[PDB]
């Protein structure tokens, strides 16, 4: 045994192309439409729970994935990928940040740190990119509400919205025309929603779409009280409810 | 065309080596089943002895892989054992570890991530094996969660895998979308195990005796094997009504 | 010269959860260092640690259980078990033979319900219904010897374990100060009382030690930059 | 405590004539004031006309003169089945004993 | 680790990595060696295509070793600083060890036994660099000049050239050096040295570069002006 | 590709087969021995004038009593001298004697093998190995990258070696001197060379009991080059 | 053809070509005698020369004093297993004050080579080696191929042209078995056996090696005069 | 295609034609039984004599693992040992740890996880070889049939080699005439008969046989081989069947 | 086995030339243009970002410029994932000699540093080299300031101006050009500005596609100050050049 592909999947052809993470970008583009817009009080992240059977629980797939709890994470591509990648970005957050500083990550630091893992499988030997782009909304005190795209060559970029997967070049066009720097939180949800519908087929509701959002602290989902610095997260998943009571004014 | 070897990405971003390991997965021409009772979780699977000279004893797909947790394997039997040793010695390190029994949504994830890392590793092959666990979730209560070689995981009301997955998950969808739960609505396991099979006939279009079937079952606290002689005491009971 | 600090500390079981406390004394050998430190320490949201012995050791070995805690709980999608906590704990502890010298009173609620252990620095765990730690854990033993019973409400709870931390403040010479408590009930959120009594005011001065300016000889003067 | 060594006594005695050498010891085998073998051999044949004894602690004794009696035998084998020299034999049991410097063989040998 | 058998032998008994890092070295700019009677001259080409060059900072072609020794080189200029590198590290080990500094001839076995090493240990390609090392031995008068190569072969010359276009220059060399006369003073040397690029560099501007040196640690480059002084008087005999 | 340690169908190394093609394009190297000494000669092949021929060194010691001559990729052969004058050396502070001629060579024969994916190809070099022990007497080897050794009355190998090996065939007996043997490496180096044979471009080395392993002098070897001359014009 | 680029691939006939390409390597090998009694064992073999100023490459080796094998193929890996079994002998002596059982010394052979055949990297031996020995059974011969394939045989030959050696050893068999208590007589017929296996050269002085192991008799090798009174 | 030159590689079909190619060599070697008795196991060998110099007896093929399990291969004889001593490593540690004599399914399953893991990675070759074995433990008798896929089930009787399919036609007669069971000297005789009657696939070159037996009453759960008077038995019984 | 997958990334062609290398160097060559020039009173780096979007949040960007330490910054053209694992070890060697000397990393040796990094993967480890162009604006107290640029092979060279990325021919044209020895930093902001514009694939050269920086001794007295321009000030430093 031993692992015997200690050299590089991924390399240069002649006209200069990564061809597998241009692949890999290529099952992306297959994937589900996800998107990202932020807000002056806050980010909106949101997919499609396309479910592969409708036997299937798909509560139990989590597409949108609490990082830390100021940060959220949504993904287009291989779930898979994404699902081990959230996996790693939660412990990194922890033994590279958290460990040493006795606080949570800037956003920006946290997407390196993933962005660094992402671009290490582009390079190391015997493995093949990550076949994901995520899109990860956060805050914290010094930088602000924030949004970033990384995707499987390991690049980050800073967005005030986008969309990735399968309808992104429809998707991109319309937050074009709606987006302002004006733009409160519920604001937002609204134009994710209309942006979301677009690239949706079939059923359209709490149940079909998932939709988290970086905000406001959430004392009441912190567990405990006596802490005045101690507020809670600021990442908070929708529920099924408050989804639908938005689609009714759409 | 070496994209089609290992575990890479083709030109249409697909990886060829999960989807023939997929193919691999009803190479024993058996289908299976798991449905949820209210206090219960049943799994039934195809049992075909082909040759005389077997001891039919030993010929199973169902694994009690702790206490509480059973696995049914649609694939070859050797990754099935390999999936099934992987699986009794994480559950067992689990507990030691954490002080409290592995759950069956937990046991799925972690035996997921390793058919991920299957994909992505180019060393590794995946197993050609689908995986679906069953238990009764201390937490969760009835619980089914499926794996496959692709590294995919997801909770059940109930499912289906084998050759004829689709007309056994078309009867099951036309049941759910009648009774409107989640769940069968009945008291003792028992019946839950005579709906299973009852449904599993239906769909197939085939009658069983008892060693045409393998049955397992999920309680509070164990998940356990019927012999064939409870089996039988079942398709009677089908059979009266 | 590592800190260890004198303590008492305690946790109590009763009708709906459990309740843990601690005086707020910090010493260095006979000098009082912090005469209002924290000793009970999160692990979780609903479960909580009281420490005593090698200070540094404590609160690393909380944090660094805390920390695999919370990424275990966003693994399992599961609310954490008090006895995640002791296992691991204790399976660290035993590991380094009692060269870390936590002693911990871990106590807190989950799915399962409502849990009261003790840890040594050696790796062993003890169960009860009442517990005690610290330099002052005979003093205060001996008050939940003699008051304690089967049964106990919230408010009875939290009055015996205050009972039991100031028979340490008062009696034990590495106790003292102030009065911490923390309750985890069942259902509700684990309210955090800091400095939930304060019987060690210190008295007015008898005298302002405020010196007229200039009273102090000063060589050079010279402005700090700290900007870039 | 372990002690790893002990004193198995005896006492042996090589003298060089001028076409002839004799190796001769006793053949008593003790610990502190008890026998444990009246007739134990402590010199012996090594083969190519060499005879060695390592007396003192009887283990290492023991252990010094079969690895020699094997580097014999694999210098048979290495070298075309050359006769061992008595020199080269010193030199090479030389580097046995200095191969354990820092935990030695008890004895003092002779051969 | 890797550790893949890069250079292997072929059917015909060549091998082709250690043959092609010879064709990396059949690109590099042209360096050239002439030992004299009491100096050695190391003379390299500089290619013009590159112009608004940072001359200061930008790394020379001749390196000192140690105080009394220097190594120039043709081809792969990253694979270079590699053996530079090690070639320094070894200089002072010698030093620390034997309390003696280095022969010319003991660093050139070095630097050499190292580029062999290469071409026959596993998941390593070889250096695209041949070296000209040069000086003079610890209280030694008489002028050291050596050549190594990627296949590990290193010799002693008289005079000696190397990289793109050397074929040339050693024809000169060969006609032009006597060796029962050899350039009597560093004058003649330098000369010699600027003359043989001269055959291939183009103009006789920042293309050339010289590097005198003498025994005792006496080691100097020449300046733009002193090469160019040298550049003018070659022509102006050449007008006959 | 393929393996580096793959067998042919014929039953034969790949790699050990092309290496012995490199050593055929090396310069030639002879060996002869006598009761009197073993005598080594090489032919040096300077690639141009300038090139000062003393610093090409194909003859080299391995200890006082043993010698050795290459042909082939010589790059190659620096580890395989270090290892056996390495040898040669612990061999005597192990055992406070010389080492067998035999003995070093079948060491420096352990490693031709130890290749694969230890080095990753074979040596491009053979050996002729010369010496004097007490056991044996003069001796001459040739060791091969395939791990093998022969011992030979006399030797040739490199570019000129199949037309210097039947020339070998005619003259060595088993009463030759050595200075007869000197004259018949010469006269055969000088055949088979392509430059004309003189001292700087040719050099000789023997093994003698009682002097050891020495290098000629290229004075020494003019010497011998003109008492060639003169005899092959006496008939 | 597609299937013999390494030793870790079956064809699709179910062969292991470099195994079999190994095999090959015997073939070629000059030819070597083994025949037994039952109180002594003999290994007789023909030795090649590179040409007439050459030695002729020796082929018999001594594993201990009551075990050796010969060989035919690569001698660099006849060296390693005989190596190999000098150090098992000489485990077995040392440990356990125990001669070492040539049917056991033959299973690990069997094994050394099998590793050699089912992994990457590597590659099979390229020898094949007749082990004869006396132990505390008798007088043993074992013929040992670079397969793993070790068999106990009456007789046997190896390597080019030995199949003329072998069918008269197969019909001497009855003959040569009893040839008890008898060294010189059972070499005769090792001798005899070999010439059987000769083309246009016959078996000289320097041509000629032998080896015996038996009930008095340690492990000892014949070459040069030792062998003319068998000539 | 090129899917069949690596092992590990599935081709589209979703097979693993490397572990095919080594039923190949399976199916190329001599016969090989098992037989499922009351009380404990029988196993037997052909083997084949390729010339008079072969020492009769000598070359034993059937292995004993610990002292209660028997193991016999066909086809790759030195993949079969390889096996058989990996088996007796996993038997050893089990002992080792758990006091009690390794079970047979246990057993089973030790060499099977080995065998699969050889079908995980194109740097190993699959065994070419299917092993027979099985033994006597605390919950009776057991035989088991090991594939190069690492694919093993329980048997009443097993064949395998060249002559496979006239030995399990043979086998399927016994369980059919048999379903009270048979005794541990009948399976002997059984098994003699067996292996001269799947001869007829090799019938060029003559044979020898080769029994072994472990049996609650007879071998007191240990593997013993069958010698002397009753091997004589069983093969005159043999021979009487054939004419 | 594993053998047949290989593409072995560190070989000569047949003509002496690390294919890999040849093949990151086309890569990078697709690249936004990243410009560099130095003067006697500092030096300018200026780089193109490439083809953006308007959602794209400019002020919170970075694909171009990079601060090392203090003193040194860096511009990237090619892959900007690789760039970044080079500049944190860039960033951790400098801290290093800062500890061991207590003196600031000279430019030159921490460049040397990386291009040995970049060497070390041309030769062995068979993996696949980083796709990336550097360019070292810097200042020390030996040298003043310095440029620098480093490839994929590991090869450096000092430079007065030098452009690496995209269209990298005409823009050294138009830097050979127009520079001179005497130039200031003003005058260098404007060359490097009127070079992009030129050489440029878009349409017009505008501020949301620029990333702009300086290295002065405009540092208020003995010191330097490292500017990496705002969004604005790169608007404004547009219409004083007279670009928009
Ligand atoms: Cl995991
Ligand atoms: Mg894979």
């Amino acid at each position: 045994m031993t692992d015997r592909y200690s050299f590089s999947l991924t390399t240069f052809s002649p006209s200069g192309k990564l061809g597998q993470i241009d692949y890999a970008l290529t099952a992306v583009k297959q994937g589900v439409t996800s998107l990202g817009i932020k807000a002056t009080n806050g980010v909106v992240i949101a997919t499609e729970k396309k479910s592969s059977s409708p036997l299937a629980m798909s509560e139990t797939l989590s597409k949108v994935s609490l990082l830390t709890p100021d940060i959220g994470a949504v993904y287009s591509g291989m779930g898979p990928d994404y699902r081990v990648l959230v996996d790693k970005s939660r412990k990194v957050a922890h033994t590279s940040y958290k460990r040493i500083y006795g606080e949570y990550p800037p956003t920006k630091l946290l997407v390196s740190e993933v962005a660094k893992i992402m671009q290490e499988a582009t390079q190391s030997g015997g493995v093949r990119p990550f076949g994901v782009s995520l899109l990860i909304a956060g805050h914290d005190e010094f930088n602000g509400f924030s949004l970033y795209q990384v995707d499987p060559s390991g690049s980050y970029f800073p967005w005030k919205a986008t969309a990735i997967g399968k309808g992104s070049v429809a998707a991109k066009t319309f937050l074009e025309k709606r987006w302002n720097d004006e733009l409160e939180l519920e604001d937002a949800i609204h134009i994710a929603l209309l942006t979301l519908k677009e690239s949706v087929e079939g059923e359209f509701n709490g149940d079909t779409i998932e939709l988290a959002i970086i905000g406001d602290e959430n004392p009441d989902l912190l567990g405990y009280t006596g802490i005045p610095t101690d507020k809670g997260p600021r990442f908070r998943k929708l529920t099924s409810q408050e989804i639908n009571d938005r689609l009714e004014a759409l | 065309g070496y994209d089609r070897h290992i575990t890479i990405f083709s030109p249409e971003g697909r990886l060829y080596q999960v989807e023939y390991a997929f193919k691999a997965t009803n190479q024993t021409n058996i289908n299976s089943l798991a449905v949820r009772g209210k206090d219960c979780t049943v799994v039934i699977s195809q049992k075909k002895v082909p040759d005389k000279l077997l001891d039919p004893t030993t010929v199973s797909y169902i694994f009690c892989i702790s206490r509480t947790i059973g696995m049914v394997v649609n694939g070859p039997i050797p990754d099935a054992r390999n999936a099934a040793l992987r699986a009794k010695a994480e559950a067992a390190e689990f507990r030691y570890k954490y002080g409290y029994d592995m759950p069956c949504d937990v046991l799925a994830k972690r035996m997921a991530n390793l058919s991920q890392i299957y994909t992505q590793r180019a060393y590794m092959r995946p197993l050609g094996v689908i995986l679906t666990f069953v238990s009764v979730d201390e937490e969760l209560g009835p619980s089914i969660y499926k794996t496959d070689p692709a590294g995919y995981y997801v909770g059940y009301k109930a499912t289906a895998t084998g050759p004829k997955q689709q007309e056994i998950t078309t009867n099951l969808e036309n049941h759910f979308k009648k009774s409107k739960i989640d769940h069968i609505n009945e008291e003792s396991w028992e019946k839950v195990v005579e709906f299973a099979i009852t449904h599993m006939i239906d769909a197939l279009g085939t009658e069983f005796s008892k060693n045409d079937l393998e049955v397992g079952v999920a309680t509070k606290d164990k998940f356990f094997t019927l012999s064939a002689e409870n089996i039988e005491e079942r398709l009677v009971a089908i059979a009266e009504q | 010269k590592a800190t260890s600090t004198g303590a008492t500390i305690v946790g109590v079981k009763f009708n709906n959860g459990v309740v843990i406390a601690a005086d707020t004394r910090s010493t260095q050998g006979p000098i009082v260092a912090d005469k209002n430190c924290a000793k009970l320490h999160r692990i979780s949201p609903k479960i909580w640690c009281a420490g005593a012995g090698t200070a540094a050791d404590t609160e690393a070995v909380t944090q660094l259980i805390g920390s695999n805690i919370e990424l275990h709980s966003l693994y399992t999608s599961r609310e954490p078990r008090v006895v995640s906590a002791l296992q691991m704990l204790k399976q660290h502890l035993f590991k380094y033979q009692g060269h870390i010298g936590a002693y911990l009173i871990v106590a807190g609620v989950d799915p399962t319900g409502s849990h009261l252990f003790s840890i040594h620095a050696h790796g062993s765990t003890d169960v009860g219904y009442y517990l005690s730690l610290g330099s002052g854990s005979l003093a205060a033993m001996a008050v939940l010897e003699s008051h304690w019973k089967q049964d106990l409400t919230k408010e009875e709870a939290i009055k015996l374990a205050s009972d039991a931390i100031q028979a340490g403040i008062w009696n034990d010479l590495g106790s003292g100060s102030n009065v911490d408590v923390c309750v985890m009930e069942i259902g509700k959120d684990a309210e955090y009382l800091r400095n939930y009594l304060t019987p060690n005011v210190r008295e007015e001065k008898q005298k302002s030690y405020k010196f007229p300016r200039g009273t102090t000889a000063v060589l050079k003067e010279s402005i700090v930059n700290i900007c870039d | 405590q372990f002690n790893p060594y002990g004193d198995n006594g005896g006492t042996i005695l090589g003298i060089a004539g001028e076409d002839f050498a004799v190796l001769a010891g006793d053949t008593r085998n003790i610990t502190d004031y008890s026998i444990n073998s009246r007739y134990e051999p402590k010199v012996f044949d090594c083969g190519d006309n060499i005879v060695m004894s390592a007396n003192g602690f009887a283990a290492d004794g023991d252990a010094l003169v079969k690895r020699f009696k094997n580097s014999v035998k694999w210098y048979h084998f290495d070298h075309n089945d050359k006769k061992l020299s008595i020199n080269s034999a010193a030199r090479n049991i030389q580097h046995l004993l200095y191969g354990k410097r820092f935990f030695p063989y008890y004895v003092h040998t002779i051969i | 680790g890797y550790d893949r058998a890069l250079s292997i032998f072929s059917p015909d008994g060549h091998i082709f990595q250690v043959e092609y890092a010879l064709e990396a070295v059949k690109r590099g700019t042209c360096a050239v060696g002439v030992k004299g009677k009491n100096c050695v001259v190391l003379g390299c080409e500089r290619r013009s295509t590159l112009k608004l060059q940072d001359t200061r900072i930008t790394p020379s072609k001749v390196s000192k070793i140690d105080s009394h020794v220097v190594l120039s080189f043709s081809g792969l200029n990253a694979d270079s600083r590699i053996l530079i590198e090690k070639a320094r590290v070894e200089a002072q080990s010698h030093r620390l060890t034997l309390e003696d500094p280095v022969t010319v001839e003991y660093l050139t076995r070095y630097v050499a036994g190292v580029q062999q090493r290469y071409t026959q240990s596993g998941g390593v390609r070889p250096f695209g660099v041949s070296t000209l090392i040069a000086g003079f031995d610890p209280r030694d008068d008489e002028p050291k000049l050596y050549q190594t190569e990627p296949s590990g072969i290193y010799s002693s010359w008289s005079a000696q050239t190397i990289g793109r276009n050397s074929k040339t220059v050693r024809e000169f060399l060969e006609k032009n050096y006597d060796r029962k006369e050899p350039p009597a003073t560093v004058e003649e040397c330098v000369k010699l040295t600027v003359r043989s690029l001269l055959e291939v560099v183009q103009t006789g501007a920042k293309n050339i570069e010289i590097t005198v040196v003498k025994p005792d640690s006496d080691i100097v480059a020449l300046s733009s002006e002193e090469i160019n002084q040298y550049v003018t008087q070659i022509e102006q005999e050449k007008q006959e | 590709d393929r393996g580096v340690s793959t067998f042919s169908p014929e039953g034969r190394l790949f790699q050990v087969e092309y290496s012995l093609e490199a050593i055929k394009l090396g310069s030639t190297a002879i060996g002869i021995a006598t009761k009197e000494g073993v005598v080594l000669g090489v032919e040096k092949r300077a690639t141009s004038p300038l090139l000062e021929s003393d610093s090409i060194e194909k003859i080299v010691e391995i200890d006082r009593h043993i010698g050795c001559a290459m042909s082939g990729l010589t790059a190659d052969a620096r580890s395989m001298i270090e290892h056996a004058r390495t040898a040669a050396v612990t061999h005597n502070l192990y055992y406070d004697e010389d080492i067998n001629v035999e003995s070093l060579t079948q060491s420096v024969c352990d490693l031709a093998l130890r290749f694969g994916e230890l080095m990753s190809r074979p040596f491009g070099v053979a050996l002729l190995i010369a010496g004097h022990d007490a056991d044996d007497g003069y001796q001459l080897f040739h060791a091969e990258p395939s791990g093998t050794f022969y011992r030979y009355n006399a030797k040739a190998i490199g570019s000129g070696s199949e037309g210097a090996q039947a020339e070998l065939l005619n003259e060595w007996h088993s009463s030759l001197t050595l200075k007869e043997a000197e004259l018949l490496v010469l006269k055969i180096l000088k055949q088979v060379m392509e430059e004309k044979l003189d001292e700087n471009n040719a050099q000789l080395s023997c093994i003698t009991k009682q002097d050891g392993f020495k290098i000629y002098d290229n004075e020494k070897t003019a010497e011998l080059i003109k008492e060639l001359k003169e005899k092959e014009a006496a008939e | 053809n597609n299937y013999d680029g390494d030793t870790v691939t079956f064809s699709p006939t179910g062969r292991l070509f470099q195994v079999e390409y190994a095999l090959e390597a015997i073939k070629q090998g000059s030819v070597t005698v083994g025949l037994r009694s039952n109180t002594h064992a003999v290994l007789v073999a023909l030795k090649r020369n590179a040409d007439e100023l050459s030695s002729y490459q020796k082929k018999i080796i001594k594993c201990d004093e009551h075990m050796g094998l010969s060989l035919a193929g690569l001698a660099p890996d006849a060296r390693v297993l005989s190596n190999y079994l000098r150090q098992q002998c000489n485990y077995s002596s040392l440990v356990f004050n125990r001669k070492l059982a040539v049917e056991r010394a033959g299973h690990l052979l069997c094994d050394k080579a099998q590793k050699n055949t089912q992994s990457y990297g590597g590659r099979p031996y390229g020898v094949g080696l007749l082990i004869i020995g006396y132990d505390k059974s008798g007088a043993h011969l074992l013929e040992f191929q670079p397969s793993g394939n070790v068999t106990e045989l009456y007789g046997t030959a190896i390597g080019a042209r030995s199949q003329g050696a072998k069918t008269y050893l197969e019909r001497t068999l009855d003959t040569f078995i009893k040839i008890d208590g008898n060294p010189d007589e059972l070499i005769k017929a090792g001798v005899e056996a070999i010439s059987q296996s000769l083309r246009d050269e016959s078996l000289t002085v320097d041509n000629l090696s032998i080896a015996i192991v038996g009930k008095d008799t340690p492990f000892t090798i014949y070459d040069g005069e030792a062998v003319a009174k068998y000539i | 295609t090129g899917y069949d030159l690596s092992n590990s590689v599935f081709s589209p079909d979703g097979r693993n034609f490397q572990v095919e190619y080594a039923v190949k060599a399976v199916e190329n070697g001599t016969t090989s039984i098992g037989i499922k008795c009351n009380d404990g196991v029988v196993f037997a060998v052909e083997k084949l004599i390729t010339s008079k110099l072969l020492v009769p007896q000598k070359n034993v093929k059937i292995q004993v693992v610990d002292r209660h399990i028997g193991c016999v291969y066909s086809g790759l004889i030195p993949d079969g040992r390889h096996l058989v001593n990996r088996g007796r490593e996993e038997a050893a540690s089990f002992k080792k740890l758990y006091k009690t004599p390794i079970p047979i399914p246990a057993f089973a399953d030790r060499l099977g996880q080995y065998v699969q893991a050889h079908t995980l990675y194109n740097s190993v070759r699959p065994f070419g070889v299917s092993t027979i074995f099985g033994g006597v433990d605390k919950n009776g008798a057991h035989l088991y049939m090991l594939e190069p896929s690492g694919s093993y089930w329980g048997y009443k009787g097993a064949a395998t080699g060249k002559g496979r399919q006239s030995a399990k036609a043979e086998l399927e007669k016994l369980v059919d005439h048999h379903p009270e069971g048979l005794s541990a000297r009948e399976a002997v005789k059984q098994a003699a008969k067996i292996i001269y009657l799947a001869h007829e696939d090799n019938k060029e070159k003559d044979f020898e046989l080769e029994i072994s037996w472990c049996s609650l009453s007879e071998t007191n759960g240990l593997h013993k081989f069958v010698k002397g008077d009753l091997l004589q038995e069983a093969i005159d019984f043999a021979q009487k069947e054939i004419n | 086995g594993s053998r047949r997958y290989d593409s072995r990334t560190t070989i000569f062609s047949p003509e002496g030339r690390l294919y890999q290398v040849e093949y990151a160097l086309e890569s990078i060559s697709h690249a936004g243009t990243a410009i560099g020039i130095m003067a006697s009173d500092g030096i300018v780096l200026a780089a193109e970002r490439k083809v953006t979007s308007t959602l794209l949040e400019q002020d919170t960007s970075t694909e171009k410029l990079y601060k090392l330490n203090d003193k040194i910054a860096v511009a990237v053209a090619g892959l900007t994932a690789d760039a970044e694992i080079l500049i944190n070890t860039a960033r951790i060697h400098a801290q290093n000699y800062l500890k061991t000397y207590n003196e600031d990393i000279p430019v030159e040796i921490l460049v040397r540093r990386l291009s040995d990094i970049k060497q070390g993967y041309t030769q062995h480890g068979g993996l696949r080299p980083f796709g990336v162009s550097f360019i070292y604006a810097g200042y020390d107290d030996r040298y003043g300031y310095q440029l620098y640029t480093s490839n994929p092979s590991g090869n450096y060279t000092g430079w007065k101006a030098i452009s690496v990325g995209a269209n990298t021919s005409a823009a050294q044209t138009l830097l050979q050009m127009d520079y001179k020895d005497d130039m200031k930093v003003d005058d260098a902001i404007e060359l490097a500005l009127k070079t992009l514009s030129k050489t440029t694939d878009s349409s017009a050269l505008t501020y949301d596609r620029l990333e702009f920086a300086t290295i002065r001794k405009g540092a208020n007295d003995g010191e330097v100050y490292q500017k990496i321009f705002k969004p604005q000030e790169i608007k404004d430093i547009l219409v004083k050049t007279g670009i928009t």
